[PDB]
RNA sequence: GAUUACCCCUUCUACCUUUUGCAUAAUGGUUUAACCAGAAAAAAUCUAACAAAGAGAACUUUAGCUAGAUACCCCGAAACCAG
RNA sequence: GCCUAACGAGCCUGGUGAUAGCUGGUUGUCCGAGAAAGAAUUUUAGUUCAACCUUAAAAAUACCCCAAAAACCCUAAAUUCCA
RNA sequence: UCGGAGUACAAAAAACCCUCCGAGUGAUUUUAAUCUAGACAAACCAGUCAAAAUAACCAUAACAUCACUUAUUGAUCCAAAAU
């Protein structure tokens, strides 16, 4: 017969993880882009409208099984956690970045 | 897809009866493998090539000694089907630098410090 | 100063006949001759 | 432009040069034309050097 | 052929391995004085001497390796120890106790 | 390219490569993004800055152009008030 | 194993640093030979002759 | 390969081109002599002169400039245009 | 159809060493290292990039790589990352 | 040509005239600025994120939202319009 099935073709975005923990990043390394939210931002991890992790501050990047308060503004999520029973809590993975560098040091400029 | 064999930890170990087969000592191990190549690098994979450069097994029937420490057999189990490991034996003790020189590897995995005196 | 003007007495005249380039100075051409740069010529 | 004997210039140079780097430097010396090459940006150290010397 | 039997009494697998008939000098002057030495058998000394000197790093650098990790271990409770004899005299609800 | 001309025998350049690109003396080139001038009020505020920047071209290219070009354009020029003057020669480069 | 995984944590590691030391040596020692006068006039013997 | 001995014995699927793969029953050659097919120096590397300057004018220059050396084939269409 | 032994359009000379991604050919010895295809393309009989590789040069880290670590309904061989 | 799911079971990539769904735009107002560290992706051309800083306005205010949100799109030259 004839093909029916049409535009199958599409490359891949490349969506995964990109520093493993461990590794050391600078401010404005993107630790991992996804589709859908596969693991969250924690401390120090930014978050760009297209649902990629960016680390904040230079440091390790370590990862973290912790639990999931959701915002209240967000209907969907907030209904989730008033269903369920009372004996059970969200898990969810997050991404942090550990600070290694410390802000700043205090130095002798001028003795008057 | 062919791939790289996970060898379970139950196979490294011995039974009570495997000492006395293979004259191991069951207190004390022994402290320096003695490794010679048997069969080919040739129609194995890249992984398996590498681990053989990377021990110093590049010509086949020559013995080679490493250490017993666990890091030396973590590549030794995956070539471990392409090698023969003995002990060594060292009836006279370590050798000293006076008779560096007179040093012989017998067959049977023993160090003769003096060979062919006088 | 110069001492290896005191070698050239020891050694013969220098002639037409006994002059070399500096060595590097002018690498060979190769042609495309023989089995090694043959039937493709590269 | 370098005169005479090319290896004492070769062995001063490699004395001088050892502190700052803790090695002796590589060097190539060119009897036929009198010229030493040091492997290394040291023009500014070397023509201070040999100022101090008067050449 | 026969070299399992041979493995078994100690000799090499090949009788050209370091046994008596390899090792002597297979010529030597007629009045006595010894014969300069073989091309082989010079070579074969060299990486026996060779591998001789790895035994002996080998040996060394693991019971070298040894000592180090007892000290370690020694050192680890020499200073738990010294936080103990350090510190200062709990008073807390010791003193009406 | 015309590597021998038919008049004086050297070598011609293509002037499509010069209306279009700036040389540095170090050896980098500079050209435009593609697409700057076209639907830009289909494209976000940030992809419109992308457009907008001046952009470096990798070895292949750069080696690319120093082939189609004669030697005239890879001279030294002091212009005045020239404001890419200062970006002709590279500094701190550890290779 | 003779030795466990942590009692050879590091125990032959100032071999493994001069090993690597010295290919680093013998690596940056690469340079052209040097070049003598006895080379340059060694070819006028080309033409010695017997008298 | 040998051998006292030319064979007898033992061991070996012509050569180029073209292919994933040719002893292939894929291509070409009867054999001989003569004739017949890699060519260019912008950037570069090597050697040397002189050097913040080089080049026997005209240019290039934040270690560069000048000179040398190192380079890119042969045979063949059906056709097209003018006289 | 025929127009001097070949006419879907004569023959000869000149343009002409027409131009072919297509076929055939490519001449001394020896030595070192040595590649099976990812992306566009009136493009898949070809080119231009990337990977790989060769020659020269600079530099410091490369392979193997334990523990930790990588998703939400069920899910094997095993990969990534690292002392 | 562009996107989503399976083939491609666990980092990435991965084909067929292979199996199934779509896109070549609407609705609304919150009409969404300038400038720059560092990165993902990639042959190239393209595509993506983004701290700090400045302005806007609660006077120390930057993610336009919804429809599987992922795709809703076109390089030079050239032409027209105020520039
Ligand atoms: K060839
Ligand atoms: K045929
Ligand atoms: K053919
Ligand atoms: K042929
Ligand atoms: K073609
Ligand atoms: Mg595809
Ligand atoms: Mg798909
Ligand atoms: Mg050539
Ligand atoms: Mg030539
Ligand atoms: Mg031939
Ligand atoms: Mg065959
Ligand atoms: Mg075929
Ligand atoms: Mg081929
Ligand atoms: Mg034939
Ligand atoms: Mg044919
Ligand atoms: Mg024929
Ligand atoms: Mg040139
Ligand atoms: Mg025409
Ligand atoms: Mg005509
Ligand atoms: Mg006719
Ligand atoms: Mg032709
Ligand atoms: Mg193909
Ligand atoms: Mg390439
Ligand atoms: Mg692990
Ligand atoms: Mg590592
Ligand atoms: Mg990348
Ligand atoms: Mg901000
Ligand atoms: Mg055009």
């Amino acid at each position: 017969g004839s093909s029916k099935n049409l535009g199958g073709k599409s490359p891949g975005k490349r969506f995964g993880i990109k520093k493993m923990e461990g590794h050391y990043v600078h401010a404005g390394n993107i630790l991992a882009t996804q589709r859908h939210f596969r693991w969250h931002p924690g401390a120090h991890v930014g978050l760009g409208k297209n649902k990629c992790l960016y680390a904040l501050e230079e440091g390790v990047v370590r990862y973290t099984k912790e639990v999931y308060v959701p915002n209240p503004s967000n209907s969907e999520a907030v209904d989730l956690v008033t269903r369920l029973p009372q004996g059970a809590v969200l898990y969810k993975t997050f991404v942090h970045v550990v600070p290694a560098k410390p802000e700043g040091t205090f130095k002798l400029v001028a003795m008057l | 897809k062919f791939t790289r064999s996970r060898i379970p930890d139950k196979v490294f170990q011995p039974s009570p009866e495997d000492h006395e087969k293979y004259g191991g000592d069951p207190q004390y191990p022994h402290k320096l493998h003695i490794v010679t190549r048997i069969k080919s690098t040739k129609r194995r994979p890249y992984w398996e090539k590498d681990i053989i450069k990377m021990l110093g097994l590049e010509k086949a029937h020559t013995p080679q000694v490493h250490k017993n420490i666990p890091s030396v057999n973590a590549k030794l189990k995956v070539v471990k089907h392409l090698i023969r490991i003995k002990p060594l034996k060292l009836p006279q003790g370590l050798p000293t630098e006076e008779d560096m020189a007179n040093t012989c590897l017998k067959s049977n995995g023993e160090l003769v410090v003096r060979w062919l005196l006088n | 100063g110069p001492r290896a003007l005191d070698l050239l007495r020891a050694l013969p005249r220098v002639s037409l006949a006994n002059l070399k380039p500096n060595p590097g100075s002018r690498k060979p051409e190769r042609r495309p001759r023989g089995r090694r740069r043959g039937r493709k010529c590269g | 432009k370098v005169e005479g004997d090319i290896w004492a210039l070769q062995k001063d140079v490699e004395d001088f040069l050892s502190p700052l780097l803790g090695k002796t430097p590589v060097t190539q010396v060119n009897e036929v034309t009198g010229t030493l090459r040091v492997k290394g940006y040291f023009d500014q150290q070397l023509k201070a050097w040999l100022l101090e010397k008067g050449f | 052929a026969g070299s399992q039997w041979r493995l078994q009494q100690g000799f090499a697998a090949n009788p050209s391995g370091y046994g008596p008939l390899t090792e002597l000098p297979d010529w030597s002057y007629a009045d006595g004085r010894p014969a300069p030495p073989m091309k082989g058998q010079l070579r074969r000394k060299a990486q026996r001497e060779k591998f001789a000197r790895r035994v002996v790093l080998l040996s060394q650098e693991m019971d070298a390796g040894l000592q180090a990790w007892q000290l370690r271990q020694q050192e680890k409770l020499q200073e738990e120890e010294g936080k103990q004899k350090n510190a200062l005299k709990s008073k807390g609800a010791l003193l009406q106790n | 390219v015309t590597y021998f001309s038919s008049r004086k025998g050297k070598r011609k350049t293509v002037k499509a490569v010069i209306y279009r690109f700036l040389r540095l003396h170090s050896g980098l080139w500079l050209r435009r993004k593609a697409g700057y001038k076209k639907k830009l009020w289909k494209k976000t505020a940030a992809r419109k800055r992308r457009l907008r920047e001046f952009v470096f071209c990798n070895k292949t290219q750069s080696k690319l152009l120093d082939k189609m070009t004669t030697s005239f354009w890879k001279r030294r020029n002091w212009y005045a008030d020239d404001p890419y003057q200062k970006y002709q020669d590279r500094t701190n480069l550890k290779v | 194993p003779f030795l466990t995984a942590e009692q050879e944590r590091g125990h032959a590691a100032v071999r493994r640093a001069a090993a690597f030391q010295a290919l680093k040596a013998a690596q940056a020692a690469r340079f052209p030979a040097h070049r003598r006068l006895e080379e340059q006039l060694g070819h006028l013997l080309v033409t010695r002759k017997w008298s």
